[PDB]
RNA sequence: AGUCCCUCCCGCUCGGGAGGGAGGCACUCUGGGGGGACUGCCGGCGAUAAGCCGGAGGAAGGGGCGGGCGACGGUAGGUCAGUAUGCCCCGAAACCCCCGGGCUACACGCGCGCUACAAUGGGCGGGACAAUGGGUGCCGACCCCGAAAGGGGGAGGUAAUCCCCUAAACCCGCCCUCAGUUCGGAUCGCGGGCUGCAACUCGCCCGCGUGAAGCUGGAAUCCCUAGUACCCGCGCGUCAUCAUCGCGC
């Protein structure tokens, strides 16, 4: 029954592995998020994940893919209150950066402050930087 | 003999296992979605986590006696590791101790003094002697100097 | 009065605002409502850099200054 | 009986054991118990700051000070002797404080 | 390799900076065992003590009238 | 672990409760009264006596090697490689943690030998303690590097220091404990093997001061 | 009949009662047989074990604490039990064996810590910034 | 603490323990007044003097330990932007008020620090013990709503009484096993709150998510002699809110 890898929406991930650290991998899932989910589905989260059937596998997939209506709450949520719809949603890995995209688009479009730093590769949230952020190359005078 | 007469650890690992019983004591709606206080990083990780912060409340409020919630707090509060900065001493929620006074009320165990905070009742200090004395007739056999008292 | 916060009335219509020295026109659209008015009038000019001088370095400071 | 309570609290320490010991003899000549002067904790006020005007130099500070001293007395009430406790004319660096229970 | 010797008296602080003691042993057990000899060492010394060296026959020079 | 060992009641006056310093014997005439032997129950004696000119005689031994590894390790001269800087996750202060390693360095090598364990520990700290240096004496305007002899006190120092820092680098950055790498240290010591730091330290200090007699 | 006696070390006072019993001896209110940290437990059976299983099992006596920390209390425990039991017995080649041992089962310790000076003042006494030429 | 009543618990009680209330200043404590240490007592240097070494007895020993108080003068050192002040300019202005911006800009060189580069550790559940100080424009016990920040009520306090205030490093039990990792948490997206007449420029706090450099540091250079250095937290100041700082514990 035992098994090395496997594959829950894109990502696969290890099999020698806790269950709860194995779904770490999956960029959208943090670690409180995973053991939310593997208490709700209704099994461990210190199994080996090899020993994961697929039906399991099935339920999983169902749970990460609409939490809210399984028990998962409305405050725990990758993005609630999506600026298109009130909905509450929970993204994974391709249609996540895609919405932090469009999310920034949208300040540029407007030409906020917040999009021209976000253009211009600077900080965002009020750091100052006479000192620090340097990520450039020094420059001489003479020598 | 007492609870003054037994480690605090051993005496309340022994009394979470007896408390699963008492219909009362049951875990709330949200319980698998919590961690217990700001100054926290990760989720309990036993799945029994509601019953020994109960045990741990009621010898909490037997050699304490009139104790409130805004200072159960205080005990139950921690160190932070805030980033790039120092650390730094904070306090507990309220809703995880607030429901276990009100269950432990509802048992028979607490009740409520008025303007003081809350006191044990008879019926909890039988309850928590009976399972010391059950503890030490047994950590005297391999320790056979508290045969004495 | 930057402070001002951007509200479906606003929406079509093109106001001013004032930067600390003169008005500068922001011609409000739909998805702006919710930003503050001040926003999008910037205030300090975009950066651009010369070269360094006499004391920029510890290799020009005192062979300077006799 | 009532058990008056009163309370001298000065800064000159010397100046409040002459009052103290007023109180002492006037209750003794007359017919009256007493609890003798019980001392109480003193409060010291206590302000730190810098020393120079301008900024240069190194830094060095000051640290200035003010304690003041209390007591506690507990008398019976006559008015042989409750009078007698009014002519009593305290200094001008002193407080006192009449009550009873 | 092995010999001992018991120190019977400090003569001063020799040393660029404060360092080694001179001071005046007495063998115990071997080719001398009785003779007189003196020696700087580095680390505190009382009388009585028991050192170890490994020659017998080094004689470190005379100090500066031992002021 | 097991609850009769984490609660241990003595009724002897013992080291530690465990291990009784009757038999041992001190070869070396010259570190004889320098390496305290007495009863004295517990090794904890409050820094009193860093105050008097050689207060450190009378010391208990375990206690001038507990002391002597409640540090961080190399900060400003390197060992063996590296600067071993662990700030604020050193044992500085902290004698509890200290006093618990050593009690578990005794446990591990009382097995592996089967001596009593003081016994081991009073070899590792003759054939790793050299008797001569080197200095430089100034003599009429010029100075140079001269040979001289160490007195006994300091031998007694340099060599626990030693077998410290050669325990204090197998463990940095690697899978060995620390309680059994202070073992995989005295056993070897006490035996004159090369492998260890604490005597290749003293063969190499030994060297460089007879070359320039 | 009742004896008590005190013990301070650095901020922190015990109070000690003795009298006859079954060898039993607590400290508030836990028996001495269970203290945790065993570095501190092994503290306070010094003079208890220096006088021998005889008179260790003729005597109660209890004590309390206030101040300090688990080192600073177990100490002060010390100090009153053996200044307790060299009156209880009230013999002298008892009270000798307490002077080699240990001076300062009897006699205490008379430091305390030391003020701070301005120059961090939240570091210590003596411990400054870093210098900074050029 | 030793006595005296009442209530309640455990092996069912011989013994042990917890609260009250009656009485007492025994012990701790608070703070006024006195005592105690002088090279005084022995041995050795130095003259036999000044004095210096070692030993007793002692709670303490050789300015008892830590602080306050800085001479005649100099430094054309700093401060006219704390107040005072002579001379020269402003005098319908360089004087007095009000709204919006800046001091928070960023190819770059430097000073002082905070967090790490992991096992002399990271996480989760339990168990332990402080002191200085502050509160009436203010400190908030206790009860109830909230997952968390916080919100609605609200005793007692002008103070050895009520409140801030059951500290952290430490210990026991389980997971990780030498890896850019369950190390490291910068940088960013969305949602919920507090102070304020006003949070975009530019305040602070919470929940979910993303997860950068960093594997012990070249020549050089700094601080420390005992309850001192190192390691861990706390309180005042500034303050309507905000402490990686200063001054104390
Ligand atoms: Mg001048
Ligand atoms: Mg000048
Ligand atoms: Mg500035
Ligand atoms: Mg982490
Ligand atoms: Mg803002």
């Amino acid at each position: 029954d035992f098994r090395h890898i496997v594959r829950v929406a894109g990502v696969d991930l290890d099999g020698n592995k806790q269950l709860r650290w194995a779904l770490t991998a999956i960029k959208g899932v943090g670690i409180n998020f995973a053991t939310m989910v593997c208490r709700v589905a209704g099994l461990d989260p210190f199994m080996k994940a090899g020993y994961l059937t697929d039906e399991q596998v099935k339920k999983i997939e169902e749970i990460l893919q609409d939490p809210v209506a399984h028990g998962i709450p409305r405050w725990a949520v990758n993005r609630p209150k999506d600026y298109e719809t009130g909905r509450d949603l929970h993204l994974i890995t391709a249609k996540l950066d895609m919405a932090i995209r469009e999310d920034i688009m949208r300040l540029r479009r407007i030409r906020a402050y917040r999009g021209i730093r976000h253009e211009l590769g600077l900080p965002v949230r009020g750091q100052r930087t006479r000192s620090n952020f340097r990520r450039g190359q020094t420059v001489g005078v003479s020598r | 003999a007492t609870v003054y007469d037994v480690p605090g650890d051993l005496l309340v690992e022994r009394v979470a296992q007896r408390l699963k019983e008492i219909p009362e004591i049951k875990p709330p709606e949200w319980a698998p979605f919590v961690k217990t206080g700001r100054h926290k990083e990760r989720l309990p990780e036993q799945e029994d986590w509601w019953y020994y912060r109960v045990a741990s409340i009621l010898r909490r409020v037997y050699l304490d006696g009139p104790v409130g919630i805004e200072r159960l707090r205080t005990y139950y509060g921690g160190r932070k590791n805030r980033g790039h900065a120092p650390e730094r001493f904070y306090k507990a929620g309220g809703s995880i101790i607030r429901k276990a006074l009100q269950q432990l009320e509802a048992a028979g165990f607490v009740e409520k003094v008025p303007g003081k905070g809350r006191v044990i009742t008879p019926k909890g200090r039988s309850f928590l002697d009976k399972i010391a004395t059950e503890l030490k007739k047994e950590l005297e056999e391999i320790i056979p100097e508290l045969k004495k008292y | 009065c930057r402070d001002m916060i951007v509200l479906p009335e606003m929406v079509g219509l093109t106001i001013y605002v004032h930067n600390g020295k003169e008005f500068v026109p922001v011609e409000i659209k739909p998805e702006m409502i919710g930003h503050y008015l001040g926003e999008f009038a910037p205030t300090r000019k975009r950066v651009q850099h010369g070269a360094p001088g006499i004391g920029a370095t510890r290799s020009s400071m005192f062979v300077a200054v006799k | 009986m009532q058990k008056a309570r009163i309370k001298l609290a000065s800064t000159n320490v010397r100046s409040l054991e002459e009052v103290a010991n007023q109180i002492k003899q006037i209750a003794e000549r007359t017919g009256v118990r007493m609890s003798g002067p019980i001392p109480l904790p003193t409060k010291r006020i206590r302000i730190v700051t810098r020393k120079s005007p301008d900024g240069e130099g190194s830094a060095t500070f000051d640290r200035w000070e003010l304690r003041i001293h209390k007591r506690l007395i507990d008398i019976e009430a006559d008015e042989r002797a409750m009078r007698q406790i009014m002519r009593i004319r305290v200094p001008e660096d002193v407080t006192i404080e009449i009550e009873l229970i | 390799e092995g010999y001992p010797a018991e120190v019977i008296e400090i003569i001063g602080r020799t040393g660029t900076t404060g360092d080694v003691t001179q001071v005046k042993v007495r063998i115990l057990e071997g080719r001398d065992k009785g003779r007189v000899i003196r020696r700087n060492v580095r680390g505190p010394v009382r009388v009585g003590d028991i050192l170890i060296l490994r020659e017998t026959e080094r004689e470190a020079r005379e100090i500066k009238s031992r002021r | 672990k097991p609850l009769s060992e984490r609660f241990f009641i003595p009724h002897e006056i013992k080291v530690m409760g465990r291990w009784s310093t009757e038999d041992v014997e001190v070869r070396d005439p010259s570190l004889k009264p320098y390496i305290n032997l007495e009863p004295r129950l517990l090794p904890h004696t409050h820094g009193r006596h860093a105050k008097k000119h050689f207060g450190k005689a009378n010391v208990h031994i375990v206690e001038r090697l507990i002391n002597k590894i409640m540090r961080s390790g190399g900060s400003h001269y390197k060992v063996a490689g590296h600067f071993m800087r662990r700030e604020h996750r050193s044992l500085n202060s902290k004698k509890v943690k200290a006093y618990e390693v050593v009690k578990e360095a005794f446990k591990i090598i009382e097995k592996r030998t089967g001596k009593n364990p003081i016994q081991v520990l009073v070899w590792a700290i003759e054939n790793a303690a050299p008797r001569e240096d080197t200095t430089s004496v100034m003599f009429g305007g010029i100075r140079y590097h001269v040979a001289v002899d160490i007195s006994p006190m300091r031998r007694l120092d340099v060599a626990l220091r030693n077998i410290a820092l050669g325990a204090s680098a197998k463990c940095y950055r690697t899978k060995m404990s620390f309680a059994e790498a202070l073992a995989e240290e005295i056993i070897l010591a006490a035996n004159k093997d090369p492998k260890s730091y604490a005597y290749s330290k003293k063969l190499e200090i030994e060297r460089i001061a007879e070359s320039s007699r | 009949r009742i004896i008590q006696t005190t013990g301070k070390r650095k901020t922190a006072i015990a109070r000690a009662v003795i009298r006859e019993g079954k060898g039993r001896v607590r400290i508030n209110g836990k028996p001495v047989e269970l203290v945790e940290p065993e570095i501190a437990r092994f503290t306070i059976l010094e003079p208890l074990i220096l006088a021998g299983e005889e008179i260790w099992n003729s005597v109660d006596i209890d004590v309390k604490v206030q101040g300090g920390g688990f080192m600073g209390q177990a100490e002060a425990a010390r100090i009153a039990i053996a200044r307790a039991l060299v009156e209880w017995t009230g013999d002298m080649n008892l009270k000798e064996k307490f002077i080699k041992y240990d001076r300062t089962m009897l006699v205490g310790d008379p430091r305390r810590t030391e003020p701070h000076k301005p120059n961090r003042s939240t570091k210590g006494p003596r411990a400054k910034r870093q210098k900074s030429y050029r």
